[PDB]
RNA sequence: CUAGCUAGCAGUGGCGCCCGAACAGGGACUUGA
C-alpha cells in the first residue's frame, strides 16, 4: 500500500484541546473495544512524546447495542480544509434532491482497511478519559484512516467508484454520494424496488467484509412553509398589533409591504379588547400580503463559497422552527419540526437539518442552539446516533422570533 | 535497568543553546567534586565531552536542614528550545471519590527520577560542566520540563504487567505515592506487597489516618485536616500569604467561608510590616473557628449501591447542595451562589446548580445521581413548556421543607375585559441625560415625571413602573422597547440592578397583568402620542 | 537577561501585579424605516 503524502498548513499546529469527562459505563465499552482495536493493529498505545490530543466519546448506536466509538475533528478538518477542498475533490450532483427515495449507509469498515502515513499519526493522537483521574490517561495512536476526518473520502474515494464501477453500470438511474464517511444513494423507484436495490447493494458492500446492518428518507416531501397568517371574523387590537409587527419585521425579507391601510385603522387611541371594523382597503392590502407571502423569496442563491448559517428556536410543546441562511434575512429553506425529555427532540432536529442540508447542498452548517453552554456540551452525547461532529455556538434568541410561528 | 525508553524529539529548526557558566566561588567546589565522583561510580553520569559544543548553567545552595551543599541544575534556557511534551497531569482527585478497601497501605519510591534512564540520541543536550571538565546526564534529570510526565509514563509502562497479573487489585497511582488496598486478609495483603516490591525490584526499584496532601484517610471514613488559627494581633505578609491559603483550602469543603473580608482589606499591601486593621474580620474569623470547631467527617462511594442528591435553598440568591447514599449519611456538601447572567431567578439558578451538580457527579464519580428538588412536578412542566430556550433535568422527585421553591407570579398571552390600555415610552439625549416618562390612558389619567442621569431603556422601565404604581386591579401595557419585554418576560426575582427589583416587587402584589409589543414611530394608538409629548425639546 | 564595580535554580500549593482568552454594560463606520 502507498498511503498518499498528506501535510498540514503552515502556521497553524496540530489540535491540543481538552477533553471532557466522560462515565464510567461509557468507559467499560471504550476499553471493550480499544483492546480490540490494537489487537487488531488498528491503533496502538504511546506516550507524552506528542502534545496533540483530541477528544473521544461514545455513542449508543441504533438497531445494534454496539458502542461505535468517534473523533471529534472539527479542529483538525477547520485547519486541513485547504488540501480536500482544492487537492483531490468531489462536486455536488444536484439529481439526488429530485428522487423518491434515499438510504442511509456507512463505509467506516472499508476506512478500517488501510494503512495511514507514518509522518501523519502524530496528529491524529487520541486520548480516553479516566475515573477520578486516578489513572493516568491511556493514550493511543491511529494506525488506519479513521472516522470524522474528511480526508480519508478524499483518497479513498478512487478505490470506492472503482469498486461500485461494477454494480452502477447496469442501474444508470442510481445516483452514490458521500461527503463523509455517511453514503447516500438515489433511487426514484417504489418501496420494494428500493429495498431490493439497497440489499443488493449491502450484498455489493459486504462483498468485501463491511459489516452493516432517519434510516429511509425521502426528498420529495420537503416543501417551503412560508410565514402563515390568521384569517377570523374577529380582530382585535391585540390581533392587529401582533399583525402590524410582524409584517414589519418581515419586510426585510418580502420588500414589496406598505403599512399603508393598516396604520389608519388603528389610529384612534381605544382599549385592545375591543373589535374594530376592517375596511376594505386595509382588506385588500391584507389579501396582497396574503398572495405575495405564498410566493417563494426570490433573489435568494446559492453561494458555494461563504459558509452556511441554520438557526433554530424552540416555540413549546416540540414546537421547533429552523431557518437556514447565508446573509442576514437572506434565507434560503425554512420548515417545520414537531410531534417527535427536551435535548433528545432537539439533537433529532438539528441531525434532521444537518442531514437535509447535506443531501441538498453538502456542506455541515453552523448552528446557533438557544440553550446554555455547559448544559448541552453534557448532555449532547446522551442521543446523538450519527458518527461526525458539526460546528456549531451558544447564541440566545430575541423575543420576536417567537412569534414567527403560532 | 531493561525498562524501554522514550523517543525524544526537539523544536523543528533548533538546537542546544549554548551557555556561559559564570565563575563561581571556592567553597563550593569540593562538595561539587565529590558528589560528581559520587554519582559517577554508581553509573547514571558519564563524562565525554572532548568537542561537544555545548554547556549548560551549575548551581549549589544549601538548602533546610544544613547538612552538606547539592548542585543544582538548571534550564531556563534549554526547556525554553526543547519541544512541548503532552502533560497527562491535568487535576486533583477527591477523597469522597474513593473506593472501601480493608486492607489498605501506602508506599512511596524516592530518589526513583535516577531509576530511569534517557534517550542516547538526547543525551547530547545534558552539558554539565564545572571548572575543566563535563559530565553528560545519563538518565532522567532533575527540573527537566517533561520529567513527570516521563516518569508517569514509564511508572504506568512498568505497573501494567502487574495490573494484569492481579487485575482485582485497586491501584491509585500519582507523581511517587503508590495508593494500593484490597479486601484481603493481613497475610494476603503482605504477600501481595512483597510481590509488587518483588515485581519492582525486577527493574531496581527502591520499595520501602493516612496523608493525601492534607487529607485523612480513616480505614472506616475520611474527613479533612482540623486546620487551626493563631490568636495574636499582627499579621506579617508571610502570616497573611499563609492564612489566606488556609481559608481558602478549608472553604473548599466547608459551606458559608469566604475570602471577601480579607481580599478587601488585604489590597494594595505590597510590605510585610504593614498591621492591616476591624469587627467584621473578628467576626468573619469567629465565624470561620465556630465552623471548624466540628469536623465534617465523609463517607468513601459505593459502588454497589446508588447515590441520591438534594439541594436547600438558604436565602439571598445561595443554595447548598448534599450528596448521599444513605439517610443522614452525606459523602460531602458545599455550597453555590453565582450569579450567573444579569437576571436570575429561582428555577434558572436551580437548573444551573443541577447542571453543576450533574457535571461534578460525572467528574468524580462517572455516573448521574437521582435529585430530591423542593418543587413541584406541574411548576416545573409549565416553567420548561413556556420558556423560550431548552432546559432538562434527569429524574427526580419532591420533598416538602420551607423555603419552597415557587413562582410570585405568571403572565398571559390574551388581553383581559376590563382592562385599561397603557403606551409609554421615553428617551433622554445623549449628552444631558434629563429625559422624562409618561403614558396614556382611556380615562385619561396619565402623569409625566422626570428623571436624572437617565438611559432610555431606565426610563422605559420607570414609565412602566409609574405604571403599574397607579394602576388598577388587572391592567394591560404596551410598549415599544424589546429590552423591557425580554426583561419581563423572563420574570427574574433578583437582579443586579434594583429598578427591576423594585419593579417585580411592586408588580407581584398585582394579580393578573398582559404585556404586549408594537414598532415604535408608526403611530400605533398613543405610541406616537406620548412621543410628541414627551419630546418636547429634546428632539430637535 | 535580572538586582545593589559585585551577587544572581527549578517544580508543587497559596495569596498578591500586567497582558491575552470567554459573559454582561457605553461610543464610531455601514445599511433601511
Amino acid at each position: 500500500i502507498e498511503t498518499v503524502p498528506v501535510k498540514l498548513k503552515p502556521g497553524m499546529d496540530g489540535p491540543k484541546v481538552k477533553q471532557w469527562p466522560l462515565t464510567e459505563e461509557k468507559i467499560k465499552a471504550l476499553v471493550e473495544i480499544c483492546t480490540e482495536m490494537e489487537k487488531e493493529g488498528k491503533i496502538s498505545k504511546i506516550g507524552p512524546e506528542n502534545p496533540y490530543n483530541t477528544p473521544v466519546f461514545a455513542i449508543k448506536k441504533k438497531d445494534s447495542t454496539k458502542w461505535r466509538k468517534l473523533v471529534d475533528f472539527r479542529e483538525l478538518n477547520k485547519r486541513t480544509q485547504d488540501f480536500w477542498e482544492v487537492q483531490l475533490g468531489i462536486p455536488h450532483p444536484a439529481g439526488l434532491k429530485k428522487k423518491k427515495s434515499v438510504t442511509v449507509l456507512d463505509v467506516g469498515d472499508a476506512y478500517f482497511s488501510v494503512p495511514l502515513d507514518e509522518d501523519f499519526r502524530k496528529y491524529t493522537a487520541f486520548t480516553i478519559p479516566s475515573i477520578n483521574n486516578e489513572t493516568p490517561g491511556i493514550r493511543y495512536q491511529y494506525n488506519v484512516l479513521p472516522q470524522g476526518w474528511k480526508g480519508s473520502p478524499a483518497i479513498f474515494q478512487s478505490s470506492m467508484t472503482k469498486i461500485l464501477e461494477p454494480f452502477k453500470k447496469q442501474n444508470p438511474d442510481i445516483v452514490i454520494y458521500q461527503y463523509m464517511d455517511d453514503l447516500y444513494v438515489g433511487s426514484d423507484l417504489e418501496i420494494g424496488q428500493h429495498r431490493t436495490k439497497i440489499e443488493e447493494l449491502r450484498q455489493h458492500l459486504l462483498r468485501w467484509g463491511l459489516t452493516t446492518p432517519g434510516y429511509e428518507l425521502h426528498p420529495d416531501k420537503w416543501t417551503v412553509q412560508p410565514i402563515v397568517l390568521p384569517e377570523k371574523d374577529s380582530w382585535t387590537v391585540n390581533d392587529i398589533q401582533k399583525l402590524v409587527g410582524k409584517l414589519n419585521w418581515a419586510s426585510q425579507i418580502y420588500p414589496g409591504i406598505k403599512v399603508r391601510q393598516l396604520s389608519k385603522l388603528l389610529r384612534g387611541t381605544k382599549a385592545l379588547t375591543e373589535v374594530i371594523p376592517l375596511t376594505e382597503e386595509a382588506e385588500l392590502e391584507l389579501a396582497e400580503n396574503r398572495e405575495i407571502l405564498k410566493e417563494p423569496v426570490h433573489g435568494v442563491y446559492y453561494d458555494p463559497s461563504k459558509d452556511l448559517i441554520a438557526e433554530i428556536q424552540k416555540q413549546g410543546q416540540g414546537q421547533w422552527t429552523y431557518q437556514i441562511y447565508q446573509e442576514p434575512f437572506k434565507n434560503l429553506k425554512t420548515g417545520k419540526y414537531a410531534r417527535m425529555n427536551d435535548v433528545k427532540q432537539l439533537t433529532e432536529a438539528v441531525q434532521k437539518i444537518t442531514t437535509e442540508s447535506i443531501v441538498i447542498w453538502g456542506k455541515t452548517p453552523k448552528f446557533k442552539l438557544p440553550i446554555q453552554k455547559e448544559t448541552w456540551e453534557t448532555w449532547w452525547t446522551e442521543y446523538w446516533q450519527a458518527t461526525w461532529i458539526p460546528e456549531w455556538e451558544f447564541v440566545n434568541t430575541p423575543p420576536l422570533v417567537k412569534l414567527w410561528y403560532q | 535497568s531493561p525498562i524501554e525508553t522514550v523517543p525524544v524529539k526537539l523544536k523543528p529548526g533548533m538546537d542546544g543553546p549554548k551557555v556561559k557558566q559564570w565563575p563561581l566561588t571556592e567553597e563550593k567546589i569540593k562538595a561539587l567534586v565529590e558528589i560528581c565522583t559520587e554519582m559517577e561510580k554508581e553509573g547514571k553520569i558519564s563524562k565525554i565531552g572532548p568537542e561537544n559544543p555545548y554547556n549548560t548553567p551549575v548551581f549549589a545552595i544549601k538548602k533546610k536542614d544544613s547538612t552538606k551543599w547539592r548542585k543544582l541544575v538548571d534550564f531556563r534556557e534549554l526547556n525554553k528550545r526543547t519541544q512541548d511534551f503532552w502533560e497527562v497531569q491535568l487535576g486533583i482527585p477527591h477523597p469522597a471519590g474513593l473506593k472501601k478497601k480493608k486492607s489498605v497501605t501506602v508506599l512511596d519510591v524516592g530518589d526513583a527520577y535516577f531509576s530511569v534512564p534517557l534517550d542516547e540520541d538526547f543525551r547530547k543536550y545534558t552539558a554539565f560542566t564545572i571548572p575543566g571538565i563535563r559530565y553528560q546526564y545519563n538518565v532522567l534529570p532533575q527540573g527537566w520540563k517533561g520529567s513527570p510526565a516521563i516518569f508517569q509514563s514509564s511508572m504506568t509502562k512498568i505497573l501494567e504487567p502487574f495490573k494484569k497479573q492481579n487485575p482485582d487489585i485497586v491501584i491509585y497511582q500519582y507523581m511517587d505515592d503508590l495508593y494500593v488496598g484490597s479486601d484481603l486478609e493481613i497475610g494476603q495483603h503482605r504477600t501481595k506487597i512483597e510481590e509488587l516490591r518483588q515485581h519492582l525490584l525486577r527493574w531496581g526499584l527502591t520499595t520501602p489516618p493516612f496523608l493525601w496532601m492534607g487529607y485523612e484517610l480513616h480505614p472506616d471514613k475520611w474527613t479533612v485536616q482540623p486546620i487551626v488559627l493563631p490568636e495574636k494581633d499582627s499579621w506579617t505578609v508571610n502570616d497573611i500569604c499563609k492564612l489566606v491559603g488556609k481559608l481558602n483550602w478549608a472553604s473548599q469543603i466547608y459551606p458559608g467561608i469566604k475570602v471577601r473580608q480579607l481580599s478587601k482589606l488585604l489590597r494594595g499591601t505590597k510590605a510585610l510590616t504593614e498591621v492591616i486593621p476591624t469587627e467584621e474580620a473578628e467576626l468573619e474569623l469567629a465565624e470561620n473557628r465556630e465552623i471548624l470547631k466540628e469536623p465534617v467527617h465523609g463517607v468513601y462511594y459505593d459502588p454497589s449501591k446508588d447515590l441520591i442528591a438534594e439541594i436547600q435553598k438558604q436565602g439571598q440568591g445561595q443554595w447548598t447542595y448534599q450528596i448521599y447514599q444513605e439517610p443522614f449519611k452525606n459523602l460531602k456538601t458545599g455550597k453555590y451562589a453565582r450569579m450567573r447572567g444579569a437576571h436570575t431567578n429561582d428555577v434558572k439558578q436551580l437548573t444551573e446548580a443541577v447542571q453543576k451538580i450533574t457535571t461534578e457527579s460525572i467528574v468524580i464519580w462517572g455516573k448521574t445521581p437521582k435529585f430530591k428538588l423542593p418543587i413541584q412536578k406541574e411548576t416545573w412542566e409549565t416553567w420548561w413548556t413556556e420558556y423560550w430556550q431548552a432546559t432538562w433535568i434527569p429524574e427526580w422527585e419532591f420533598v416538602n421543607t420551607p423555603p419552597l421553591v415557587k413562582l410570585w407570579y405568571q403572565l398571559e398571552k390574551e388581553p383581559i375585559v376590563g382592562a385599561e390600555t397603557f403606551y409609554v415610552d421615553g428617551a433622554a439625549n445623549r449628552e444631558t441625560k434629563l429625559g422624562k416618562a409618561g403614558y396614556v390612558t382611556n380615562k385619561g389619567r396619565q402623569k409625566v415625571v422626570p428623571l436624572t442621569n437617565t438611559t432610555n431603556q431606565k426610563t422605559q422601565l420607570q414609565a412602566i413602573y409609574l405604571a403599574l404604581q397607579d394602576s388598577g386591579l388587572e391592567v394591560n401595557i404596551v410598549t415599544d422597547s424589546q429590552y423591557a419585554l425580554g426583561i419581563i418576560q423572563a420574570q427574574p426575582d433578583k437582579s443586579e440592578s434594583e429598578l427591576v427589583n423594585q419593579i417585580i416587587e411592586q408588580l407581584i402584589k398585582k394579580e393578573k397583568v398582559y404585556l404586549a409589543w408594537v414598532p415604535a414611530h408608526k403611530g400605533i394608538g398613543g405610541n406616537e402620542q406620548v412621543d410628541k409629548l414627551v419630546s418636547a425639546g429634546i428632539r430637535k
